[PDB]
RNA sequence: UUAAUAGGGACGGUCGGGGGCAUCAGUAUUCAAUUGUCAGAGGUGAAAUUCUUGGAUUUAUUGAAGACUAACUACUGCGAAAGCAUUUGCCAAGGACGUUUUCAUUAAUCAAGAACGAAAGUUAGGGGAUCGAAGAUGAUCAGAUACCGUCGUAGUCUUAACCAUAAACUAUGCCGACUAGGGAUCGGGUGGUGUUUUUUUAA
């Protein structure tokens, strides 16, 4: 986690070592609960002794609301009242071990504490690699969201103004000037942004500790003497679910102003107000505008920072800004200005869709419609391009759905004879379509997705609105059918028709099933919207989507949330999509499968049956295919417990190509830092070790009929 | 411009509740009995208390401006009638009088699937 | 919990430092 | 009986006095349905304005008859309860509480010479809204039946209670609630069980009688918004 | 696609009728063995089928 | 030697509000938390004790306790009787039907004795919502409403044993033959037939 015993106040994440992991042990083997009863035993194994102290760290507080005492040389009782900061205090020393803490640094702790605690007590899932043999301390940008790096003015000394700023008062309470900015970076960076963050980490890149003897002081080569560090990196874990409000609450209006109010107009000078909303409300608000390339953060931090701290600093965040522009930008009304976690574009087709809904149920059929279930990929938030009305050149303009009427023993018993009598419905929701809604446009056309099953038609409705829809039936006959298929198919014809059975159920039964999951617990991940788009984007570039269906993207997508261990939950376009990437790079899809509980954040979750089944399934397929020529990715889930409904048919070589590529990008990572030169060469394709390349150009342009 | 309330009217042998309401419910709205509008006690369940009792609220009514009512007419139930007396007619009599706009009528008297032992006893009882 | 116990022998061993290099500071 | 000749009793002394009238505070609030209803308007409502509104305004529940949500008679005799759960400037949006039917619907229903056959199940959406169905279904005679009842043995009504369970815990399990409710209004759920119900035996008048929710997992205003298909105030000048 | 439907079902519900019929018509063997055939049967394939299936 | 339209047992699919042990639902009654309003609420032929401005009665969101299975409920079903009405599972038991399976008179009546035996009652624990002998108290005015109202002990429920009484009725010993027609119903079986059903999962 990257902890260390070194000073915090200075900025780096640490002041946590061994010494205050073992003091902490003997004080809980002495007491530490409210009754200073003993929390541990000295019988206790390694194991208990670990456990109970990271449960300790989680759910006891000792920096705002209680804090601990014991005695060296007395049973260690833990106090209500808190000293506002980190505090392990001792009465037979008198000393605060916790005073290297930061107030920052000891939420960031007990986060990692609570966060392993639910690891430790899970029990279907073995969390040893994760909790002790992962590294999450190697990349910032991979461990927390948004990072601002801030260039202070005049770095052989800081600016007369700046060294004004720190000001006698200040030697005596920060004894260095690199721990007093810090200070005053936390407070205005973590007042500005207030609930839009979780935690916020400020570092001093370049900050040295050992001099030769020759010199009295540490030397930094932009310090002289003066400042121990190059530049400053405002590091942050937001909140998605308040990060892009457009306006910052503060305090309600009143009669007298009151200190909160006081503070609150000071702060933001010019850009606070007060404002009245609908409810009726009158209170002190501020304002920003939502931006397609950059988050409302970056503006807050920019603005708060430079009246506050200094006007001549100079803040960029560029790396984040280059992912939100590799986001296809629609061809909507104020489409710049629209933030990327807004998913209007989809609700927009959804209602389209309604008024479709509608006018079909009330139309009269031989068999009444039992439901209709969009299964499209707009539907549940994932197409690459958002939806833009009229945009028909967008290969996702059709979206998918699945229409089934009630049951009837009518059905043809001949699968050809099923299907052109599946037609003969579409062929009348057509006629009389074209009849009373004159407004709507259809026509027909062929599907061949299911292998040798040529007589597939579907209807593609053109609604007003500007949206598409494609129409199919779903049969309880068609399923059977096909398992029929397979009994009386010769024994080696046998292994080509649950190939095909499989990629029936893919479209028809599990289809519906995938949308309705994803829709749900896309809700809860605000983050998961934007970055399944960029790495299918990532994936058309190096051109891999070809072989890739969606599902599977989406489905490895989806891996950093509902396992997010041992990071957090991303809360940042970058952060999300680079921890796809790391792990494809680290993943062993030869040996580990990829087993994903498709939940909300803490039921459906998967137990230890269900979850040993899944295993003894990979277990089974891994014995007949060891090398994985046949199956390379082993993907399940409760929808999906086989594991190859959305895995099967890829070529090896773009198996491995997906890998390869990932290891690559990170070791790219590793060699050169983030920045603008590495993300273009993430999103650029080689193209040359392939071994023929095929240049094509198309008649006209397709962007402005893609809605980009 | 049609804001709706409920009309809960509670038909006892002895006592006629007009009860009007919001849509949900919690919130009351005016609340009189036949014991507000009559002067012996002999005549709280008379539909002449009804009349008086509807009349007063449906005055309310339109002071805080709520236009129609949706009426829920009930009686004691448990084990005893299941089925609202003159008084619950009259007060639903005196709301058309009064102007008030009716949205729906139905009895919501409690029903029970197994109903504890009655007071009358063996014997029986209303002698 | 065998499991994780085992486990945890096993990451001991690992990282256990070697007697030698005692013996020499 | 307000009369001089009735007994004053004892709570006469202490009478606090009308000094206020309460809907000099009251704030009318605006309610609103889901978008599974056409008609999203649902009336309004009332309470004391903010010293706060909202804690009052959470919780609440109206029921309300379909014919007004779907704007056809054909369901006048079934009500929805809807929960309110989030609140912005004066709309209240609610959620999908509660089903049931009216009072003198069930009981014009139940016919003598005939076997009434009902059957509950408590099951668990997709999101995991925990919930109780109750359905109910009668016998009916043929067009050639010269009996006067249609009554079935308890091994039929058995048989009967198993299939009916059984498609019931399966729509409740494949679906969510918004899209379970979806099935509701058009009642398409019956029509399976009197054709699952077919081979069986004839019946007649098959309906979901009630819906209970009986638990709810933690609330998510982000998949209430979606539901539902921000804004910004005015600076005082 | 409206005359490829219309003569596609109609070719099929006469197969299907003439196969309804074979089943039950009380078929008897050269040794007077008359084969049992079960109500809802249409076709003799899958009586066929069956008995190879168990 | 038969294998009694005597009998026993077997075996096959059914059938039952037959029995016991668990389990699920269901409103209703009472109580409790919160929630909005305010003067009576309750009860009688008429009234009074009683509760209520610390908010009664009534409104809604629930939660807890103990009983108990409405409407469907019928000259219908099961059980020796007394009795038995929610769902599901387990344990065994049973009438009738079918049998080209099995014993071969194993049967009828009947003492003492034994088992069961509505409600009430008894011993010793648990529980105690409702109803409620007893007792208390309000009112004691008016004959169709003339004995009602409030509190309510034992009891009403259950565990382990006693008590063995009912208009416990066909007001009517048992076993076995023969001595009229008719068509309604319940369970089973046989044949026919065409509607409802339905299709290589099974059934």
């Amino acid at each position: 986690r990257g902890f260390s015993s070194n000073m915090s106040h200075s900025g780096s994440l640490g002041g946590f070592g061994t010494f205050e992991f073992t003091i902490l042990m003997a004080a809980l083997l002495n007491g530490g609960g409210i009754n200073s009863n003993k929390i541990l035993l000295h019988g206790f194994s390694s194991y208990q002794l670990f456990k109970g102290v990271i449960k300790y760290l989680a759910t006891m507080d000792l920096c705002h609301d209680g804090h601990l005492q014991f005695h060296s040389n007395p049973a260690s009782k833990y106090i209500d009242e808190g000293f506002q900061t980190p505090t392990l205090f001792d009465k037979s020393t008198k000393v605060n071990i916790l005073t290297k803490m930061t107030v920052s640094s000891y939420q960031i702790l007990k986060e990692y504490a609570g966060e392993t605690l639910r690891m430790l007590n899970n029990v279907v899932q073995d969390q040893f690699s994760n909790i002790f043999l992962t590294n999450i301390s190697r990349f910032d940008n991979l461990k927390y969201d948004l990072c601002y790096d801030v260039q202070l003015p005049l770095g052989n000394n800081l600016e007369t103004s700046l060294a004004a700023t720190f000001g006698s008062m200040e030697r005596v309470k920060f004894i260095t000037l690199e721990n007093f900015l810090a200070h005053k970076i936390t407070n205005v960076a973590r007042y500005a942004l207030g609930d839009r963050i979780k935690y916020i980490q400020i570092e001093m890149v370049g900050q040295k500790s050992d001099f030769p003897i020759t010199k009295r002081k540490v030397y930094s080569n932009t310090g002289g003497n003066h400042f121990n560090f190059d530049f400053v990196r405002v590091k942050l874990i937001v909140n998605p679910s308040e990060c892009d409000k457009l306006v910052t609450k503060g305090p309600a209006h009143s009669e007298t102003m009151s200190t909160e109010a006081a503070v609150f107009k000071n702060f933001w000078g010019i850009k606070s107000s007060l404002r009245r909303f609908k409810d009726g409300s009158i209170t002190h608000c501020c304002v920003w505008s939502t931006s397609s390339s950059e988050p409302i953060i970056s503006s807050i931090v920019n603005f708060a920072l430079q009246k506050h701290v200094s006007k001549k600093a100079q803040i960029s965040n560029e790396t984040i800004k280059k992912f939100h522009n590799f986001l296809p930008l629609p061809n909507l009304p104020s489409s710049a200005k629209t933030s990327v976690l807004n998913l209007s574009s989809f609700f927009n087709l959804k209602k389209s869709f309604d008024d479709l809904y509608k006018i079909i149920f009330q139309m009269k059929l031989p068999l009444s419609v039992k439901s209709i279930l969009p299964v499209g990929s707009a539907f549940r938030y994932t197409s690459l391009c958002q939806p833009v009305p009229f945009a028909y050149s967008d290969p996702d303009f059709f979206q998918d759905v699945i229409l089934e009427f009630e049951t009837s023993p009518k059905w043809p018993d001949e699968i050809t004879s099923l299907e052109k009598a599946k037609t003969a419905f579409l062929l009348k929701i057509q006629e009389e379509l074209s009849a009373n809604s004159s407004t709507y446009r259809s026509f027909f056309s062929r599907d061949e997705s299911i292998p040798y099953n040529l007589e597939i038609v579907t209807l593609n409705i053109l609604t007003p609105e500007g949206y598409g829809f494609k129409f199919r039936v779903l049969t309880e006959r068609d399923e059977i059918l096909y398992l029929r298929a397979i009994a009386n198919a010769r024994n080696e014809l046998k292994p080509e028709l649950e190939a095909t059975f499989l990629k029936f159920t893919a479209k028809y039964l599990a289809s519906v099933r995938h949308t309705r999951t994803l829709e749900n617990i896309s809700h809860s991940y605000q983050f998961y919207s934007p970055v399944v788009r960029l790495f299918k984007r990532w994936l058309d570039t190096h051109l891999l989507l070809g072989h890739i269906t969606d599902e599977l993207a989406e489905l490895i997508a989806i891996k950093p949330f509902v396992d997010p261990a041992p990071y957090f939950i991303p809360g940042s376009l970058e952060n999300g999509f680079l921890k796809v990437l790391k792990f494809i790079s680290q993943w062993n899809w030869k040996d580990d499968p990829l087993i994903l509980d498709l939940v909300k954040p803490e039921s459906e979750r998967l137990t230890l049956a269900q979850y040993k089944g899944i295993q003894m399934n990979f277990t089974n397929l891994r014995n007949s295919d060891p090398n994985g020529t046949h199956l390379q990715f082993f993907v399940a889930s409760k929808n999906d417990p086989s594991g190859i409904l959305y895995s099967s048919g890829i070529p090896l070589p773009i198996a491995t190509r997906l890998t390869a590529l990932a290891k690559v990008a990170v070791n790219l990572l590793q060699t050169h830092g983030l920045n603008q030169q590495t993300i273009n060469l993430l999103f650029t394709p080689g193209l040359k070790d392939y071994d023929f390349v095929v240049d094509l150009r198309t008649p006209i342009g397709l962007k402005s009929s893609c809605g980009i | 411009s049609q804001v709706f309330g409920v009309a809960r009217i509670y038909a006892s042998f002895n006592d006629t509740f007009v009860h009007v309401t919001d849509l949900s419910g919690k919130e009351t709205i005016a609340r009189v009995t036949g014991g507000m509008k009559v002067k012996a006690d002999r005549d709280e369940s008379s539909p002449y208390a009804a009349m008086l009792a509807a009349q007063d609220v449906a005055a309310k009514c339109k002071e805080v401006g709520i236009t129609a009512v949706h009426v829920k007419i009930r009686a004691t139930g448990g084990t005893r009638t299941k089925t609202p007396g003159p008084g619950g007619q009259a007060a639903l009599r005196a709301l058309a009088r009064s102007g008030l706009r009716i949205g729906r009528i139905e009895d919501v008297t409690p029903v029970p699937s197994d109903s504890t032992r009655k007071k009358g006893g063996r014997r029986g009882r209303r002698l | 919990s065998n499991i994780f116990k085992l486990q945890i022998d096993e990451l001991l061993e690992q990282v256990k430092l070697k007697q030698k290099h005692v013996l020499k500071v | 009986a307000v009369g001089k000749n009735k007994r004053l009793s004892k709570g006469k002394k202490g009478q606090k006095k009308r000094v206020v009238d309460p809907f000099t505070r009251k704030e009318w609030f605006d309610i609103k349905a889901p978008s599974t209803f056409e008609n999203r308007n649902v009336g309004k409502t009332l309470v004391n304005k903010s010293t706060s509104a909202s804690d009052a305004l959470k919780g609440r529940v109206v029921e309300v008859c379909l014919a007004d949500l779907q704007g056809s008679e054909d369901h006048s005799f079934r009500k929805i309860k809807l929960r309110v759960d989030e609140v912005q400037g004066k709309n209240l949006l609610t959620n999908f509480h509660g089903m049931d039917f009216t009072t003198d619907k069930l009981r014009s229903m139940v016919r003598k010479w005939q076997t009434l056959i009902e059957a509950n199940v408590t099951v668990k959406t997709s999101d995991d809204y925990v919930l109780r169905i109750f359905a109910i279904a009668f016998t009916r005679k043929q067009a050639n039946q010269v009996k006067r009842h249609s009554y079935a043995q308890s091994s039929h009504i058995r048989a009967i209670r198993k299939v009916i369970s059984e498609i019931l815990t399966k729509e409740v399990q494949g679906s969510t609630l918004a899209q379970l409710t979806s099935k509701l209004i058009p009642e398409v759920i019956n029509k399976e069980i009197e054709n699952a119900t077919k081979d069986i035996f004839p019946l007649q008048n098959i309906h979901v009688r009630k819906v209970k929710l009986l638990k709810q997992p933690k609330f998510d205003v982000g998949a209430l918004m979606a539901l539902h298909g921000e804004e910004k105030g005015k600076k005082v000048t | 696609l409206k005359e490829d439907i219309h003569t596609h079902m109609a070719i099929f519900e006469q197969r299907e009728a003439q196969a309804q019929e074979d089943v039950q018509s009380s078929i008897v063997d050269e040794d007077g063995f008359t084969l049992v055939v079960g109500k809802n049967t249409k076709s003799l394939n899958s009586i066929r089928k069956k008995i190879l299936n168990k």
